RNA sequence: GCAGUCAAGCGUUCAUAGCGACAUUGCUUUUUGAUUCUUCGAUGUCGGCUCUUCCUAUCAUACCGAAGCAGAAUUCGGUAAGCGUUGGAUUGUUCACCCACUAAUAGGGAACGUGAGCUGGGUUUAGACCGUCGUGAGACAGGUUAGUUUUACCCUACUGAUGAAUGUUACCGCAAUAGUAAUUGAACUUAGUACGAGAGGAACAGUUCAUUCGGAUAAUUGGUUUUUGCGGCUGUCUGAUCA
């Protein structure tokens, strides 16, 4: 079993949900519902609507996950 | 290079219609000609 | 003067009438063959329905394409409690058909099928089995007699059972009872398994194991009174048509000077009675379980409910039999499952299957999480909540 | 032996299989008339691996490869990629490829010391060319053609290629490839000749239509 | 699937009815294919027969070179616009309907297919398989 | 139009495997004549679209018999109307003729099925043009252009839907009668085997898909949007911000 990702939002896509666009010249794109794929064919930037994990990436939204610190060291010496 | 083909293409059984009175040979028009066999039925 | 040009006619002709059916829980008008070498058991199960998802599973059919691959898969969930055996029946053979010589009841009864004695229950009194019960008082003249009575007379045996409708997520109080044909060996040791089994429970994986044909047997969907054009699959006239065009132009020739009953008409849309057959079973899930969508591959913690409930339903917290397909009427409404009536060697019913994964998102409208708590997960800390 | 064999009806052997050196892989579905041409003559010398690639039953045109390393595209499941990681010996070298441009079998056309490949092929790829494989890639293309692979088969000794091809061109291989090529026709005269069969150094198999004038000059160039 | 069809097609929806243009995939010369006709089809009063991809159709060429045009001869459709769903789940679309010009036995005139190709194009038609750049 | 009977000539020898002339005996009412019984206080006068049903004088589909049937491919005949018989270019067309798919593109009937079911291209009022005819008004079943298609709410039939009365009321069944449905094709394998001097070239059993038809169903995909659910945009009105 596999969950392919979403290419204009970001979501994970479980199996036997949303479409698949194979583009003119031998290009694959995957859509969880027709919301992102509406917006795919109106011709919309993924990094400027709000919702998209690719918005929230760029703009540092929720990132309490990735800044905060943790443990990663090591000293063997030998 | 030759009996390499089979250039078939046309059927090779068709239909005529005929009167049996008059002796006569009908055409896919209204045409129903005067032909007594031999070289007009040919062509 | 002749058609013109030919074409099958609309519609199938030992369907009729298409007439609104005589009750909502549809009868099962042909019990399997019985062999009186075998044990006692049940033909049938009494059930409600949920509504469906989606399966995934690895294909095994050698000589297809799809061999050793994955595939998703359509399955309807079928609610299914444990259902209580209250009642025997004894039918006699005649030159006219069946006859049903005596009934017996059991001493004590629900309020769940008292019930379904009344129109008015509030009002009532709630006199029914009063005096019948008082037949148990003594140490069994009255009673005794009318089991050695069945066991005398009497070529088949139908048992009388019926729901617990109060462990389920709908509004009604009253339950649904029924009659079920046992196909064991000897008619004395068909009416022993009833004397014994008077106030007892049935479970579905005693009947039903998984992998097994059934058959799915209910009242459609309704939709009343409905046009010639989606009743029938008629077409539509042009669009110039005066006064009219979802309709049929030519009712009938001249003669005979009459309508004919294999024309199309305008009426009645629905609420039929179905036998469905040749239904595979996926899954005899338990109720006191939580990994009840757990698979093999899957290994979640999780019930077949998916997330805010199955919509217009509620939640499973039951046994259910999982089933491969469609299955006639609506959600909410009673089915009957039943046994195959042939031996169906084939080569696909036959075929035991596996299951990968099971889809438990929102049916309420795309879904994106299977769980709430990878729902927490994937968006993190919000307003609200942690 | 220039085997004379079919594929439930077939003879585009080379769409089915790939025939190497060191391994040998041929497409499921199959009658056992298929496989006795295969496993007769090699006996118990090298691995015949039965599979699929993507999802298909054409192996030969997805796949592409010599004795140290077998390329293939990204839709191999790890079912199909870990079946090949038990089934073939530890001297080669399997890895996935990632490029839009083809499936790799007719783009790419190769062996040992030399290889040909498609001429619009990117160059972060053409370097897992050279480094999984052990070979220098240059980048030809047959008589006009830019599908190289479904009109040239090619091998150590030798390589049968398209029909219609100048004499300059072909001794212009020569000096890079270091072997004598044959223009020449297969199955009755098919110019796909790349898929109609396949080829190593113990055996050349190809399909039933393939005429006595014909398997003459097959057998003759490669050396067997 | 089956004028010298290697392999049986799985069902697969319609989005090529009689009196289509699909494109011209292969590079023998024809710019644009017609669809005349749909070979193995049914028959329904009033119902056009019509093509998916993977099926051998008869075709004119309308928009070409001179010497293909005015002749009616099969064709072979490798791509589609009309959505249809896999076994394995998804549902999937290219961007334009387009075939190629293929003789009756199923094999090719043309010697390269440019752009994409379906998988169940390819599977079922082992020269359309020798000949494509991609498949999918 | 369809069927026997006799069999001329053919079919290298050979009347009757099969083509089959002329005679002689019939059936049909899907042709056209012949007649004028019914209707002139009016039975809507072509074709097409739509839709049911019936006939067999069976094109295909099942099982058979014959052959001047090696195989393959055919031809002739028997039971059988259970099941199917198409998409298009030109023409108002019926009819006709072509292109293409197909297992097959068989023939007919039901007031020359069917206009309070449609359409109105055609015919057949009045306007108008040409040609020939006529001194002229005008003729032409010759060509061409434009020309109102009304009414169901009654009884019956068909479809669905209620319902008094068999001590009351409720639950679980029986089954008389009536209806009834599934259909055809590819591929792999059998096998380049049977058969044949070669060229060519099968089938039963098995596996897998598909065509036409039917009954459900709405996980998913797609369609629909007065959820007037959320968001945007124009012009104007509430003094402006909001709403
Ligand atoms: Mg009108
Ligand atoms: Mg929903
Ligand atoms: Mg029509
Ligand atoms: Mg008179
Ligand atoms: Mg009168
Ligand atoms: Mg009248
Ligand atoms: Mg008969
Ligand atoms: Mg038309
Ligand atoms: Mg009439
Ligand atoms: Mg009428
Ligand atoms: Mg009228
Ligand atoms: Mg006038
Ligand atoms: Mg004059
Ligand atoms: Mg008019």
């Amino acid at each position: 079993m596999k969950v392919e990702i979403d290419s204009f939002s970001g979501a994970k896509i479980y199996p036997g949900r949303g479409t698949l666009f194979v583009r003119g010249d031998s290009k694959i794109f995957r859509f969880q519902n027709s919301k992102s794929a509406s917006l795919f064919k109106q011709r919309k930037n993924p990094r400027r609507i709000a919702w998209t994990v690719l918005f929230r990436k760029h703009h540092k939204k929720g990132i309490t996950e990735e800044v905060a610190k943790k443990r990663s060291r090591k000293t063997v010496k030998a | 290079k030759l009996t390499v083909d089979i250039t078939q293409g046309i059927p090779r059984e068709a239909n005529i219609s005929f009167c049996r009175n008059c002796e006569r040979f009908l055409q896919p028009p209204g045409q129903w000609i005067r032909a007594e066999l031999e070289s007009r039925e040919l062509l | 003067s002749h058609r013109k040009y030919e074409a099958p006619r609309h519609g199938h002709l030992g369907f009729l009438p298409r007439k609104r059916a005589a009750s909502i829980r549809a009868r099962v008008k042909a019990f399997p063959k019985d062999d009186r070498s075998k044990p006692v058991a049940l033909t049938s199960f009494l059930g409600y329905k949920a509504g469906m998802t989606t399966i995934v599973r690895d294909l095994d059919r050698p000589g297809s394409k799809f061999h050793k691959r994955e595939v998703v898969e359509a399955v309807t969930v079928v609610d299914t409690p444990p259902v209580v055996v209250v009642g025997v029946v004894g039918y006699v053979e005649t030159p006219r058909g069946l006859r049903s010589l005596t009934t017996v009841w059991a001493e004590h009864l629900s309020d769940e099928v008292k019930r379904r004695f009344y129109k008015n229950w509030y009002k009532s009194k709630k006199k029914a089995f009063t005096k019948y019960s008082a037949k148990y008082a003594q140490d069994g003249a009255g009673i005794e007699r009318e089991l050695a009575r069945i066991k005398k007379y009497a070529s088949v045996v139908r048992v009388l059972v019926h729901t617990q409708i109060r462990k389920t997520p709908l509004a009604q109080k009253k339950a649904h009872l029924a009659e079920i044909q046992l196909n064991g060996g000897s008619i004395s040791e068909k009416v022993d398994w009833a004397r014994e089994h008077f106030e007892k429970t049935v479970a579905v994986d005693s009947v039903f194991e998984q992998n097994e044909m059934i058959d799915a047997i209910a009242v459609t969907k309704g939709h009343g009174f409905e046009g010639v054009t989606h009743r029938w699959g008629t077409k539509k006239l042009p669009r110039k048509t005066h006064r009219g065009l979802r309709k049929v132009a030519c009712i009938g020739a001249w003669h005979p000077a009459h309508v004919m009953w294999s024309v199309a008409r305008a009426g009645q849309r629905g609420y039929h009675s179905r036998t469905s057959i040749n239904h595979k079973i996926y899954r005899v899930g338990k109720g006191d379980d939580e990994a009840n969508g757990a698979t093999s591959f899957d290994r979640t913690k999780k019930t077949i409910t998916p997330m805010g409930g199955f919509v217009h339903y509620g939640e499973i917290k039951n046994d259910f039999i999982m089933v491969k397909g469609c299955i006639p009427g609506n959600r909410k409404r009673i089915v009957t499952l039943r046994k195959s009536l042939y031996t169906n060697t084939s080569r696909k019913a036959l075929e035991e299957v596996s299951l990968k994964w099971i889809d438990t998102a929102s049916k309420f409208g795309k879904g994106r999480f299977q769980t709430p708590a990878e729902k927490h997960a994937f968006m993190g800390t919000l307003k609200k909540d942690l | 032996m220039a085997t004379r064999t079919q594929f439930e009806n077939s003879n585009e052997i080379g769409v089915f299989s790939k025939l190497t050196n060191t391994y040998c892989l041929v497409a499921v579905g199959g009658s056992e008339n298929f496989y006795s041409a295969f496993e007769a003559e090699l006996g118990d010398a090298i691995p015949i691996v039965h599979t699929t690639i993507a999802g298909t039953r054409i192996i030969g045109r997805m796949t592409a490869g010599n004795r140290r390393g077998l390329l293939v595209p990204t839709q191999t499941t790890d079912q199909e990629l870990q079946h090949l990681r038990n089934s073939l010996p530890d001297s080669v070298k399997i890895q996935r490829v990632e490029e839009r441009l083809s499936a790799l079998g007719n783009v790419i056309c190769c062996n040992d010391y030399v290889a040909l490949v498609h001429p619009d092929i990117d160059r972060e790829t053409e370097e897992l060319i050279s480094d999984v494989l052990g070979v220098e890639v240059f980048r030809q293309t047959i008589s006009g053609n830019i599908l190289v692979g479904s009109y040239c088969s090619l091998s150590n000794q030798g390589g049968l290629v398209h029909p219609q091809t100048s004499v300059q061109d072909q001794e212009e291989l020569s000096s890079l490839l270091q072997v004598p090529l044959v223009a020449g026709t297969v199955n009755r005269g098919s110019s796909v000749v790349g898929a109609g069969m396949v080829v190593n150094d113990y055996l050349a198999v190809t399909g039933l239509d393939t005429t006595a004038p014909e398997l003459s000059v097959i057998e003759s160039i490669f050396r067997l | 699937s089956g004028n010298g069809a290697q392999g049986t097609k799985f069902r697969i929806s319609l989005g090529l009815p009689v009196g289509a243009i699909m494109n011209c995939a292969d590079n023998s010369g024809a710019r644009n294919l017609y669809i005349i006709a749909v070979k193995g089809s049914g028959s329904r009063l009033n119902r056009l027969p019509a093509a998916s991809l993977g099926d051998m159709v008869m075709a004119t060429v309308k928009k070409g070179k001179p010497e293909l045009r005015k002749k009616v001869m099969p064709a072979i459709v490798v791509r589609q616009a009309k959505s249809w769903r896999r076994r394995d789940g998804v549902f999937l679309y290219f961007e334009d309907n387009a075939g190629v010009i293929a003789n009756p036995k199923g094999e090719m005139k043309g010697s390269a297919i440019t752009g994409p190709v379906g998988k169940e194009c390819a599977d079922l038609w082992p020269r359309v398989a020798s000949n494509s750049g991609v498949v999918v």
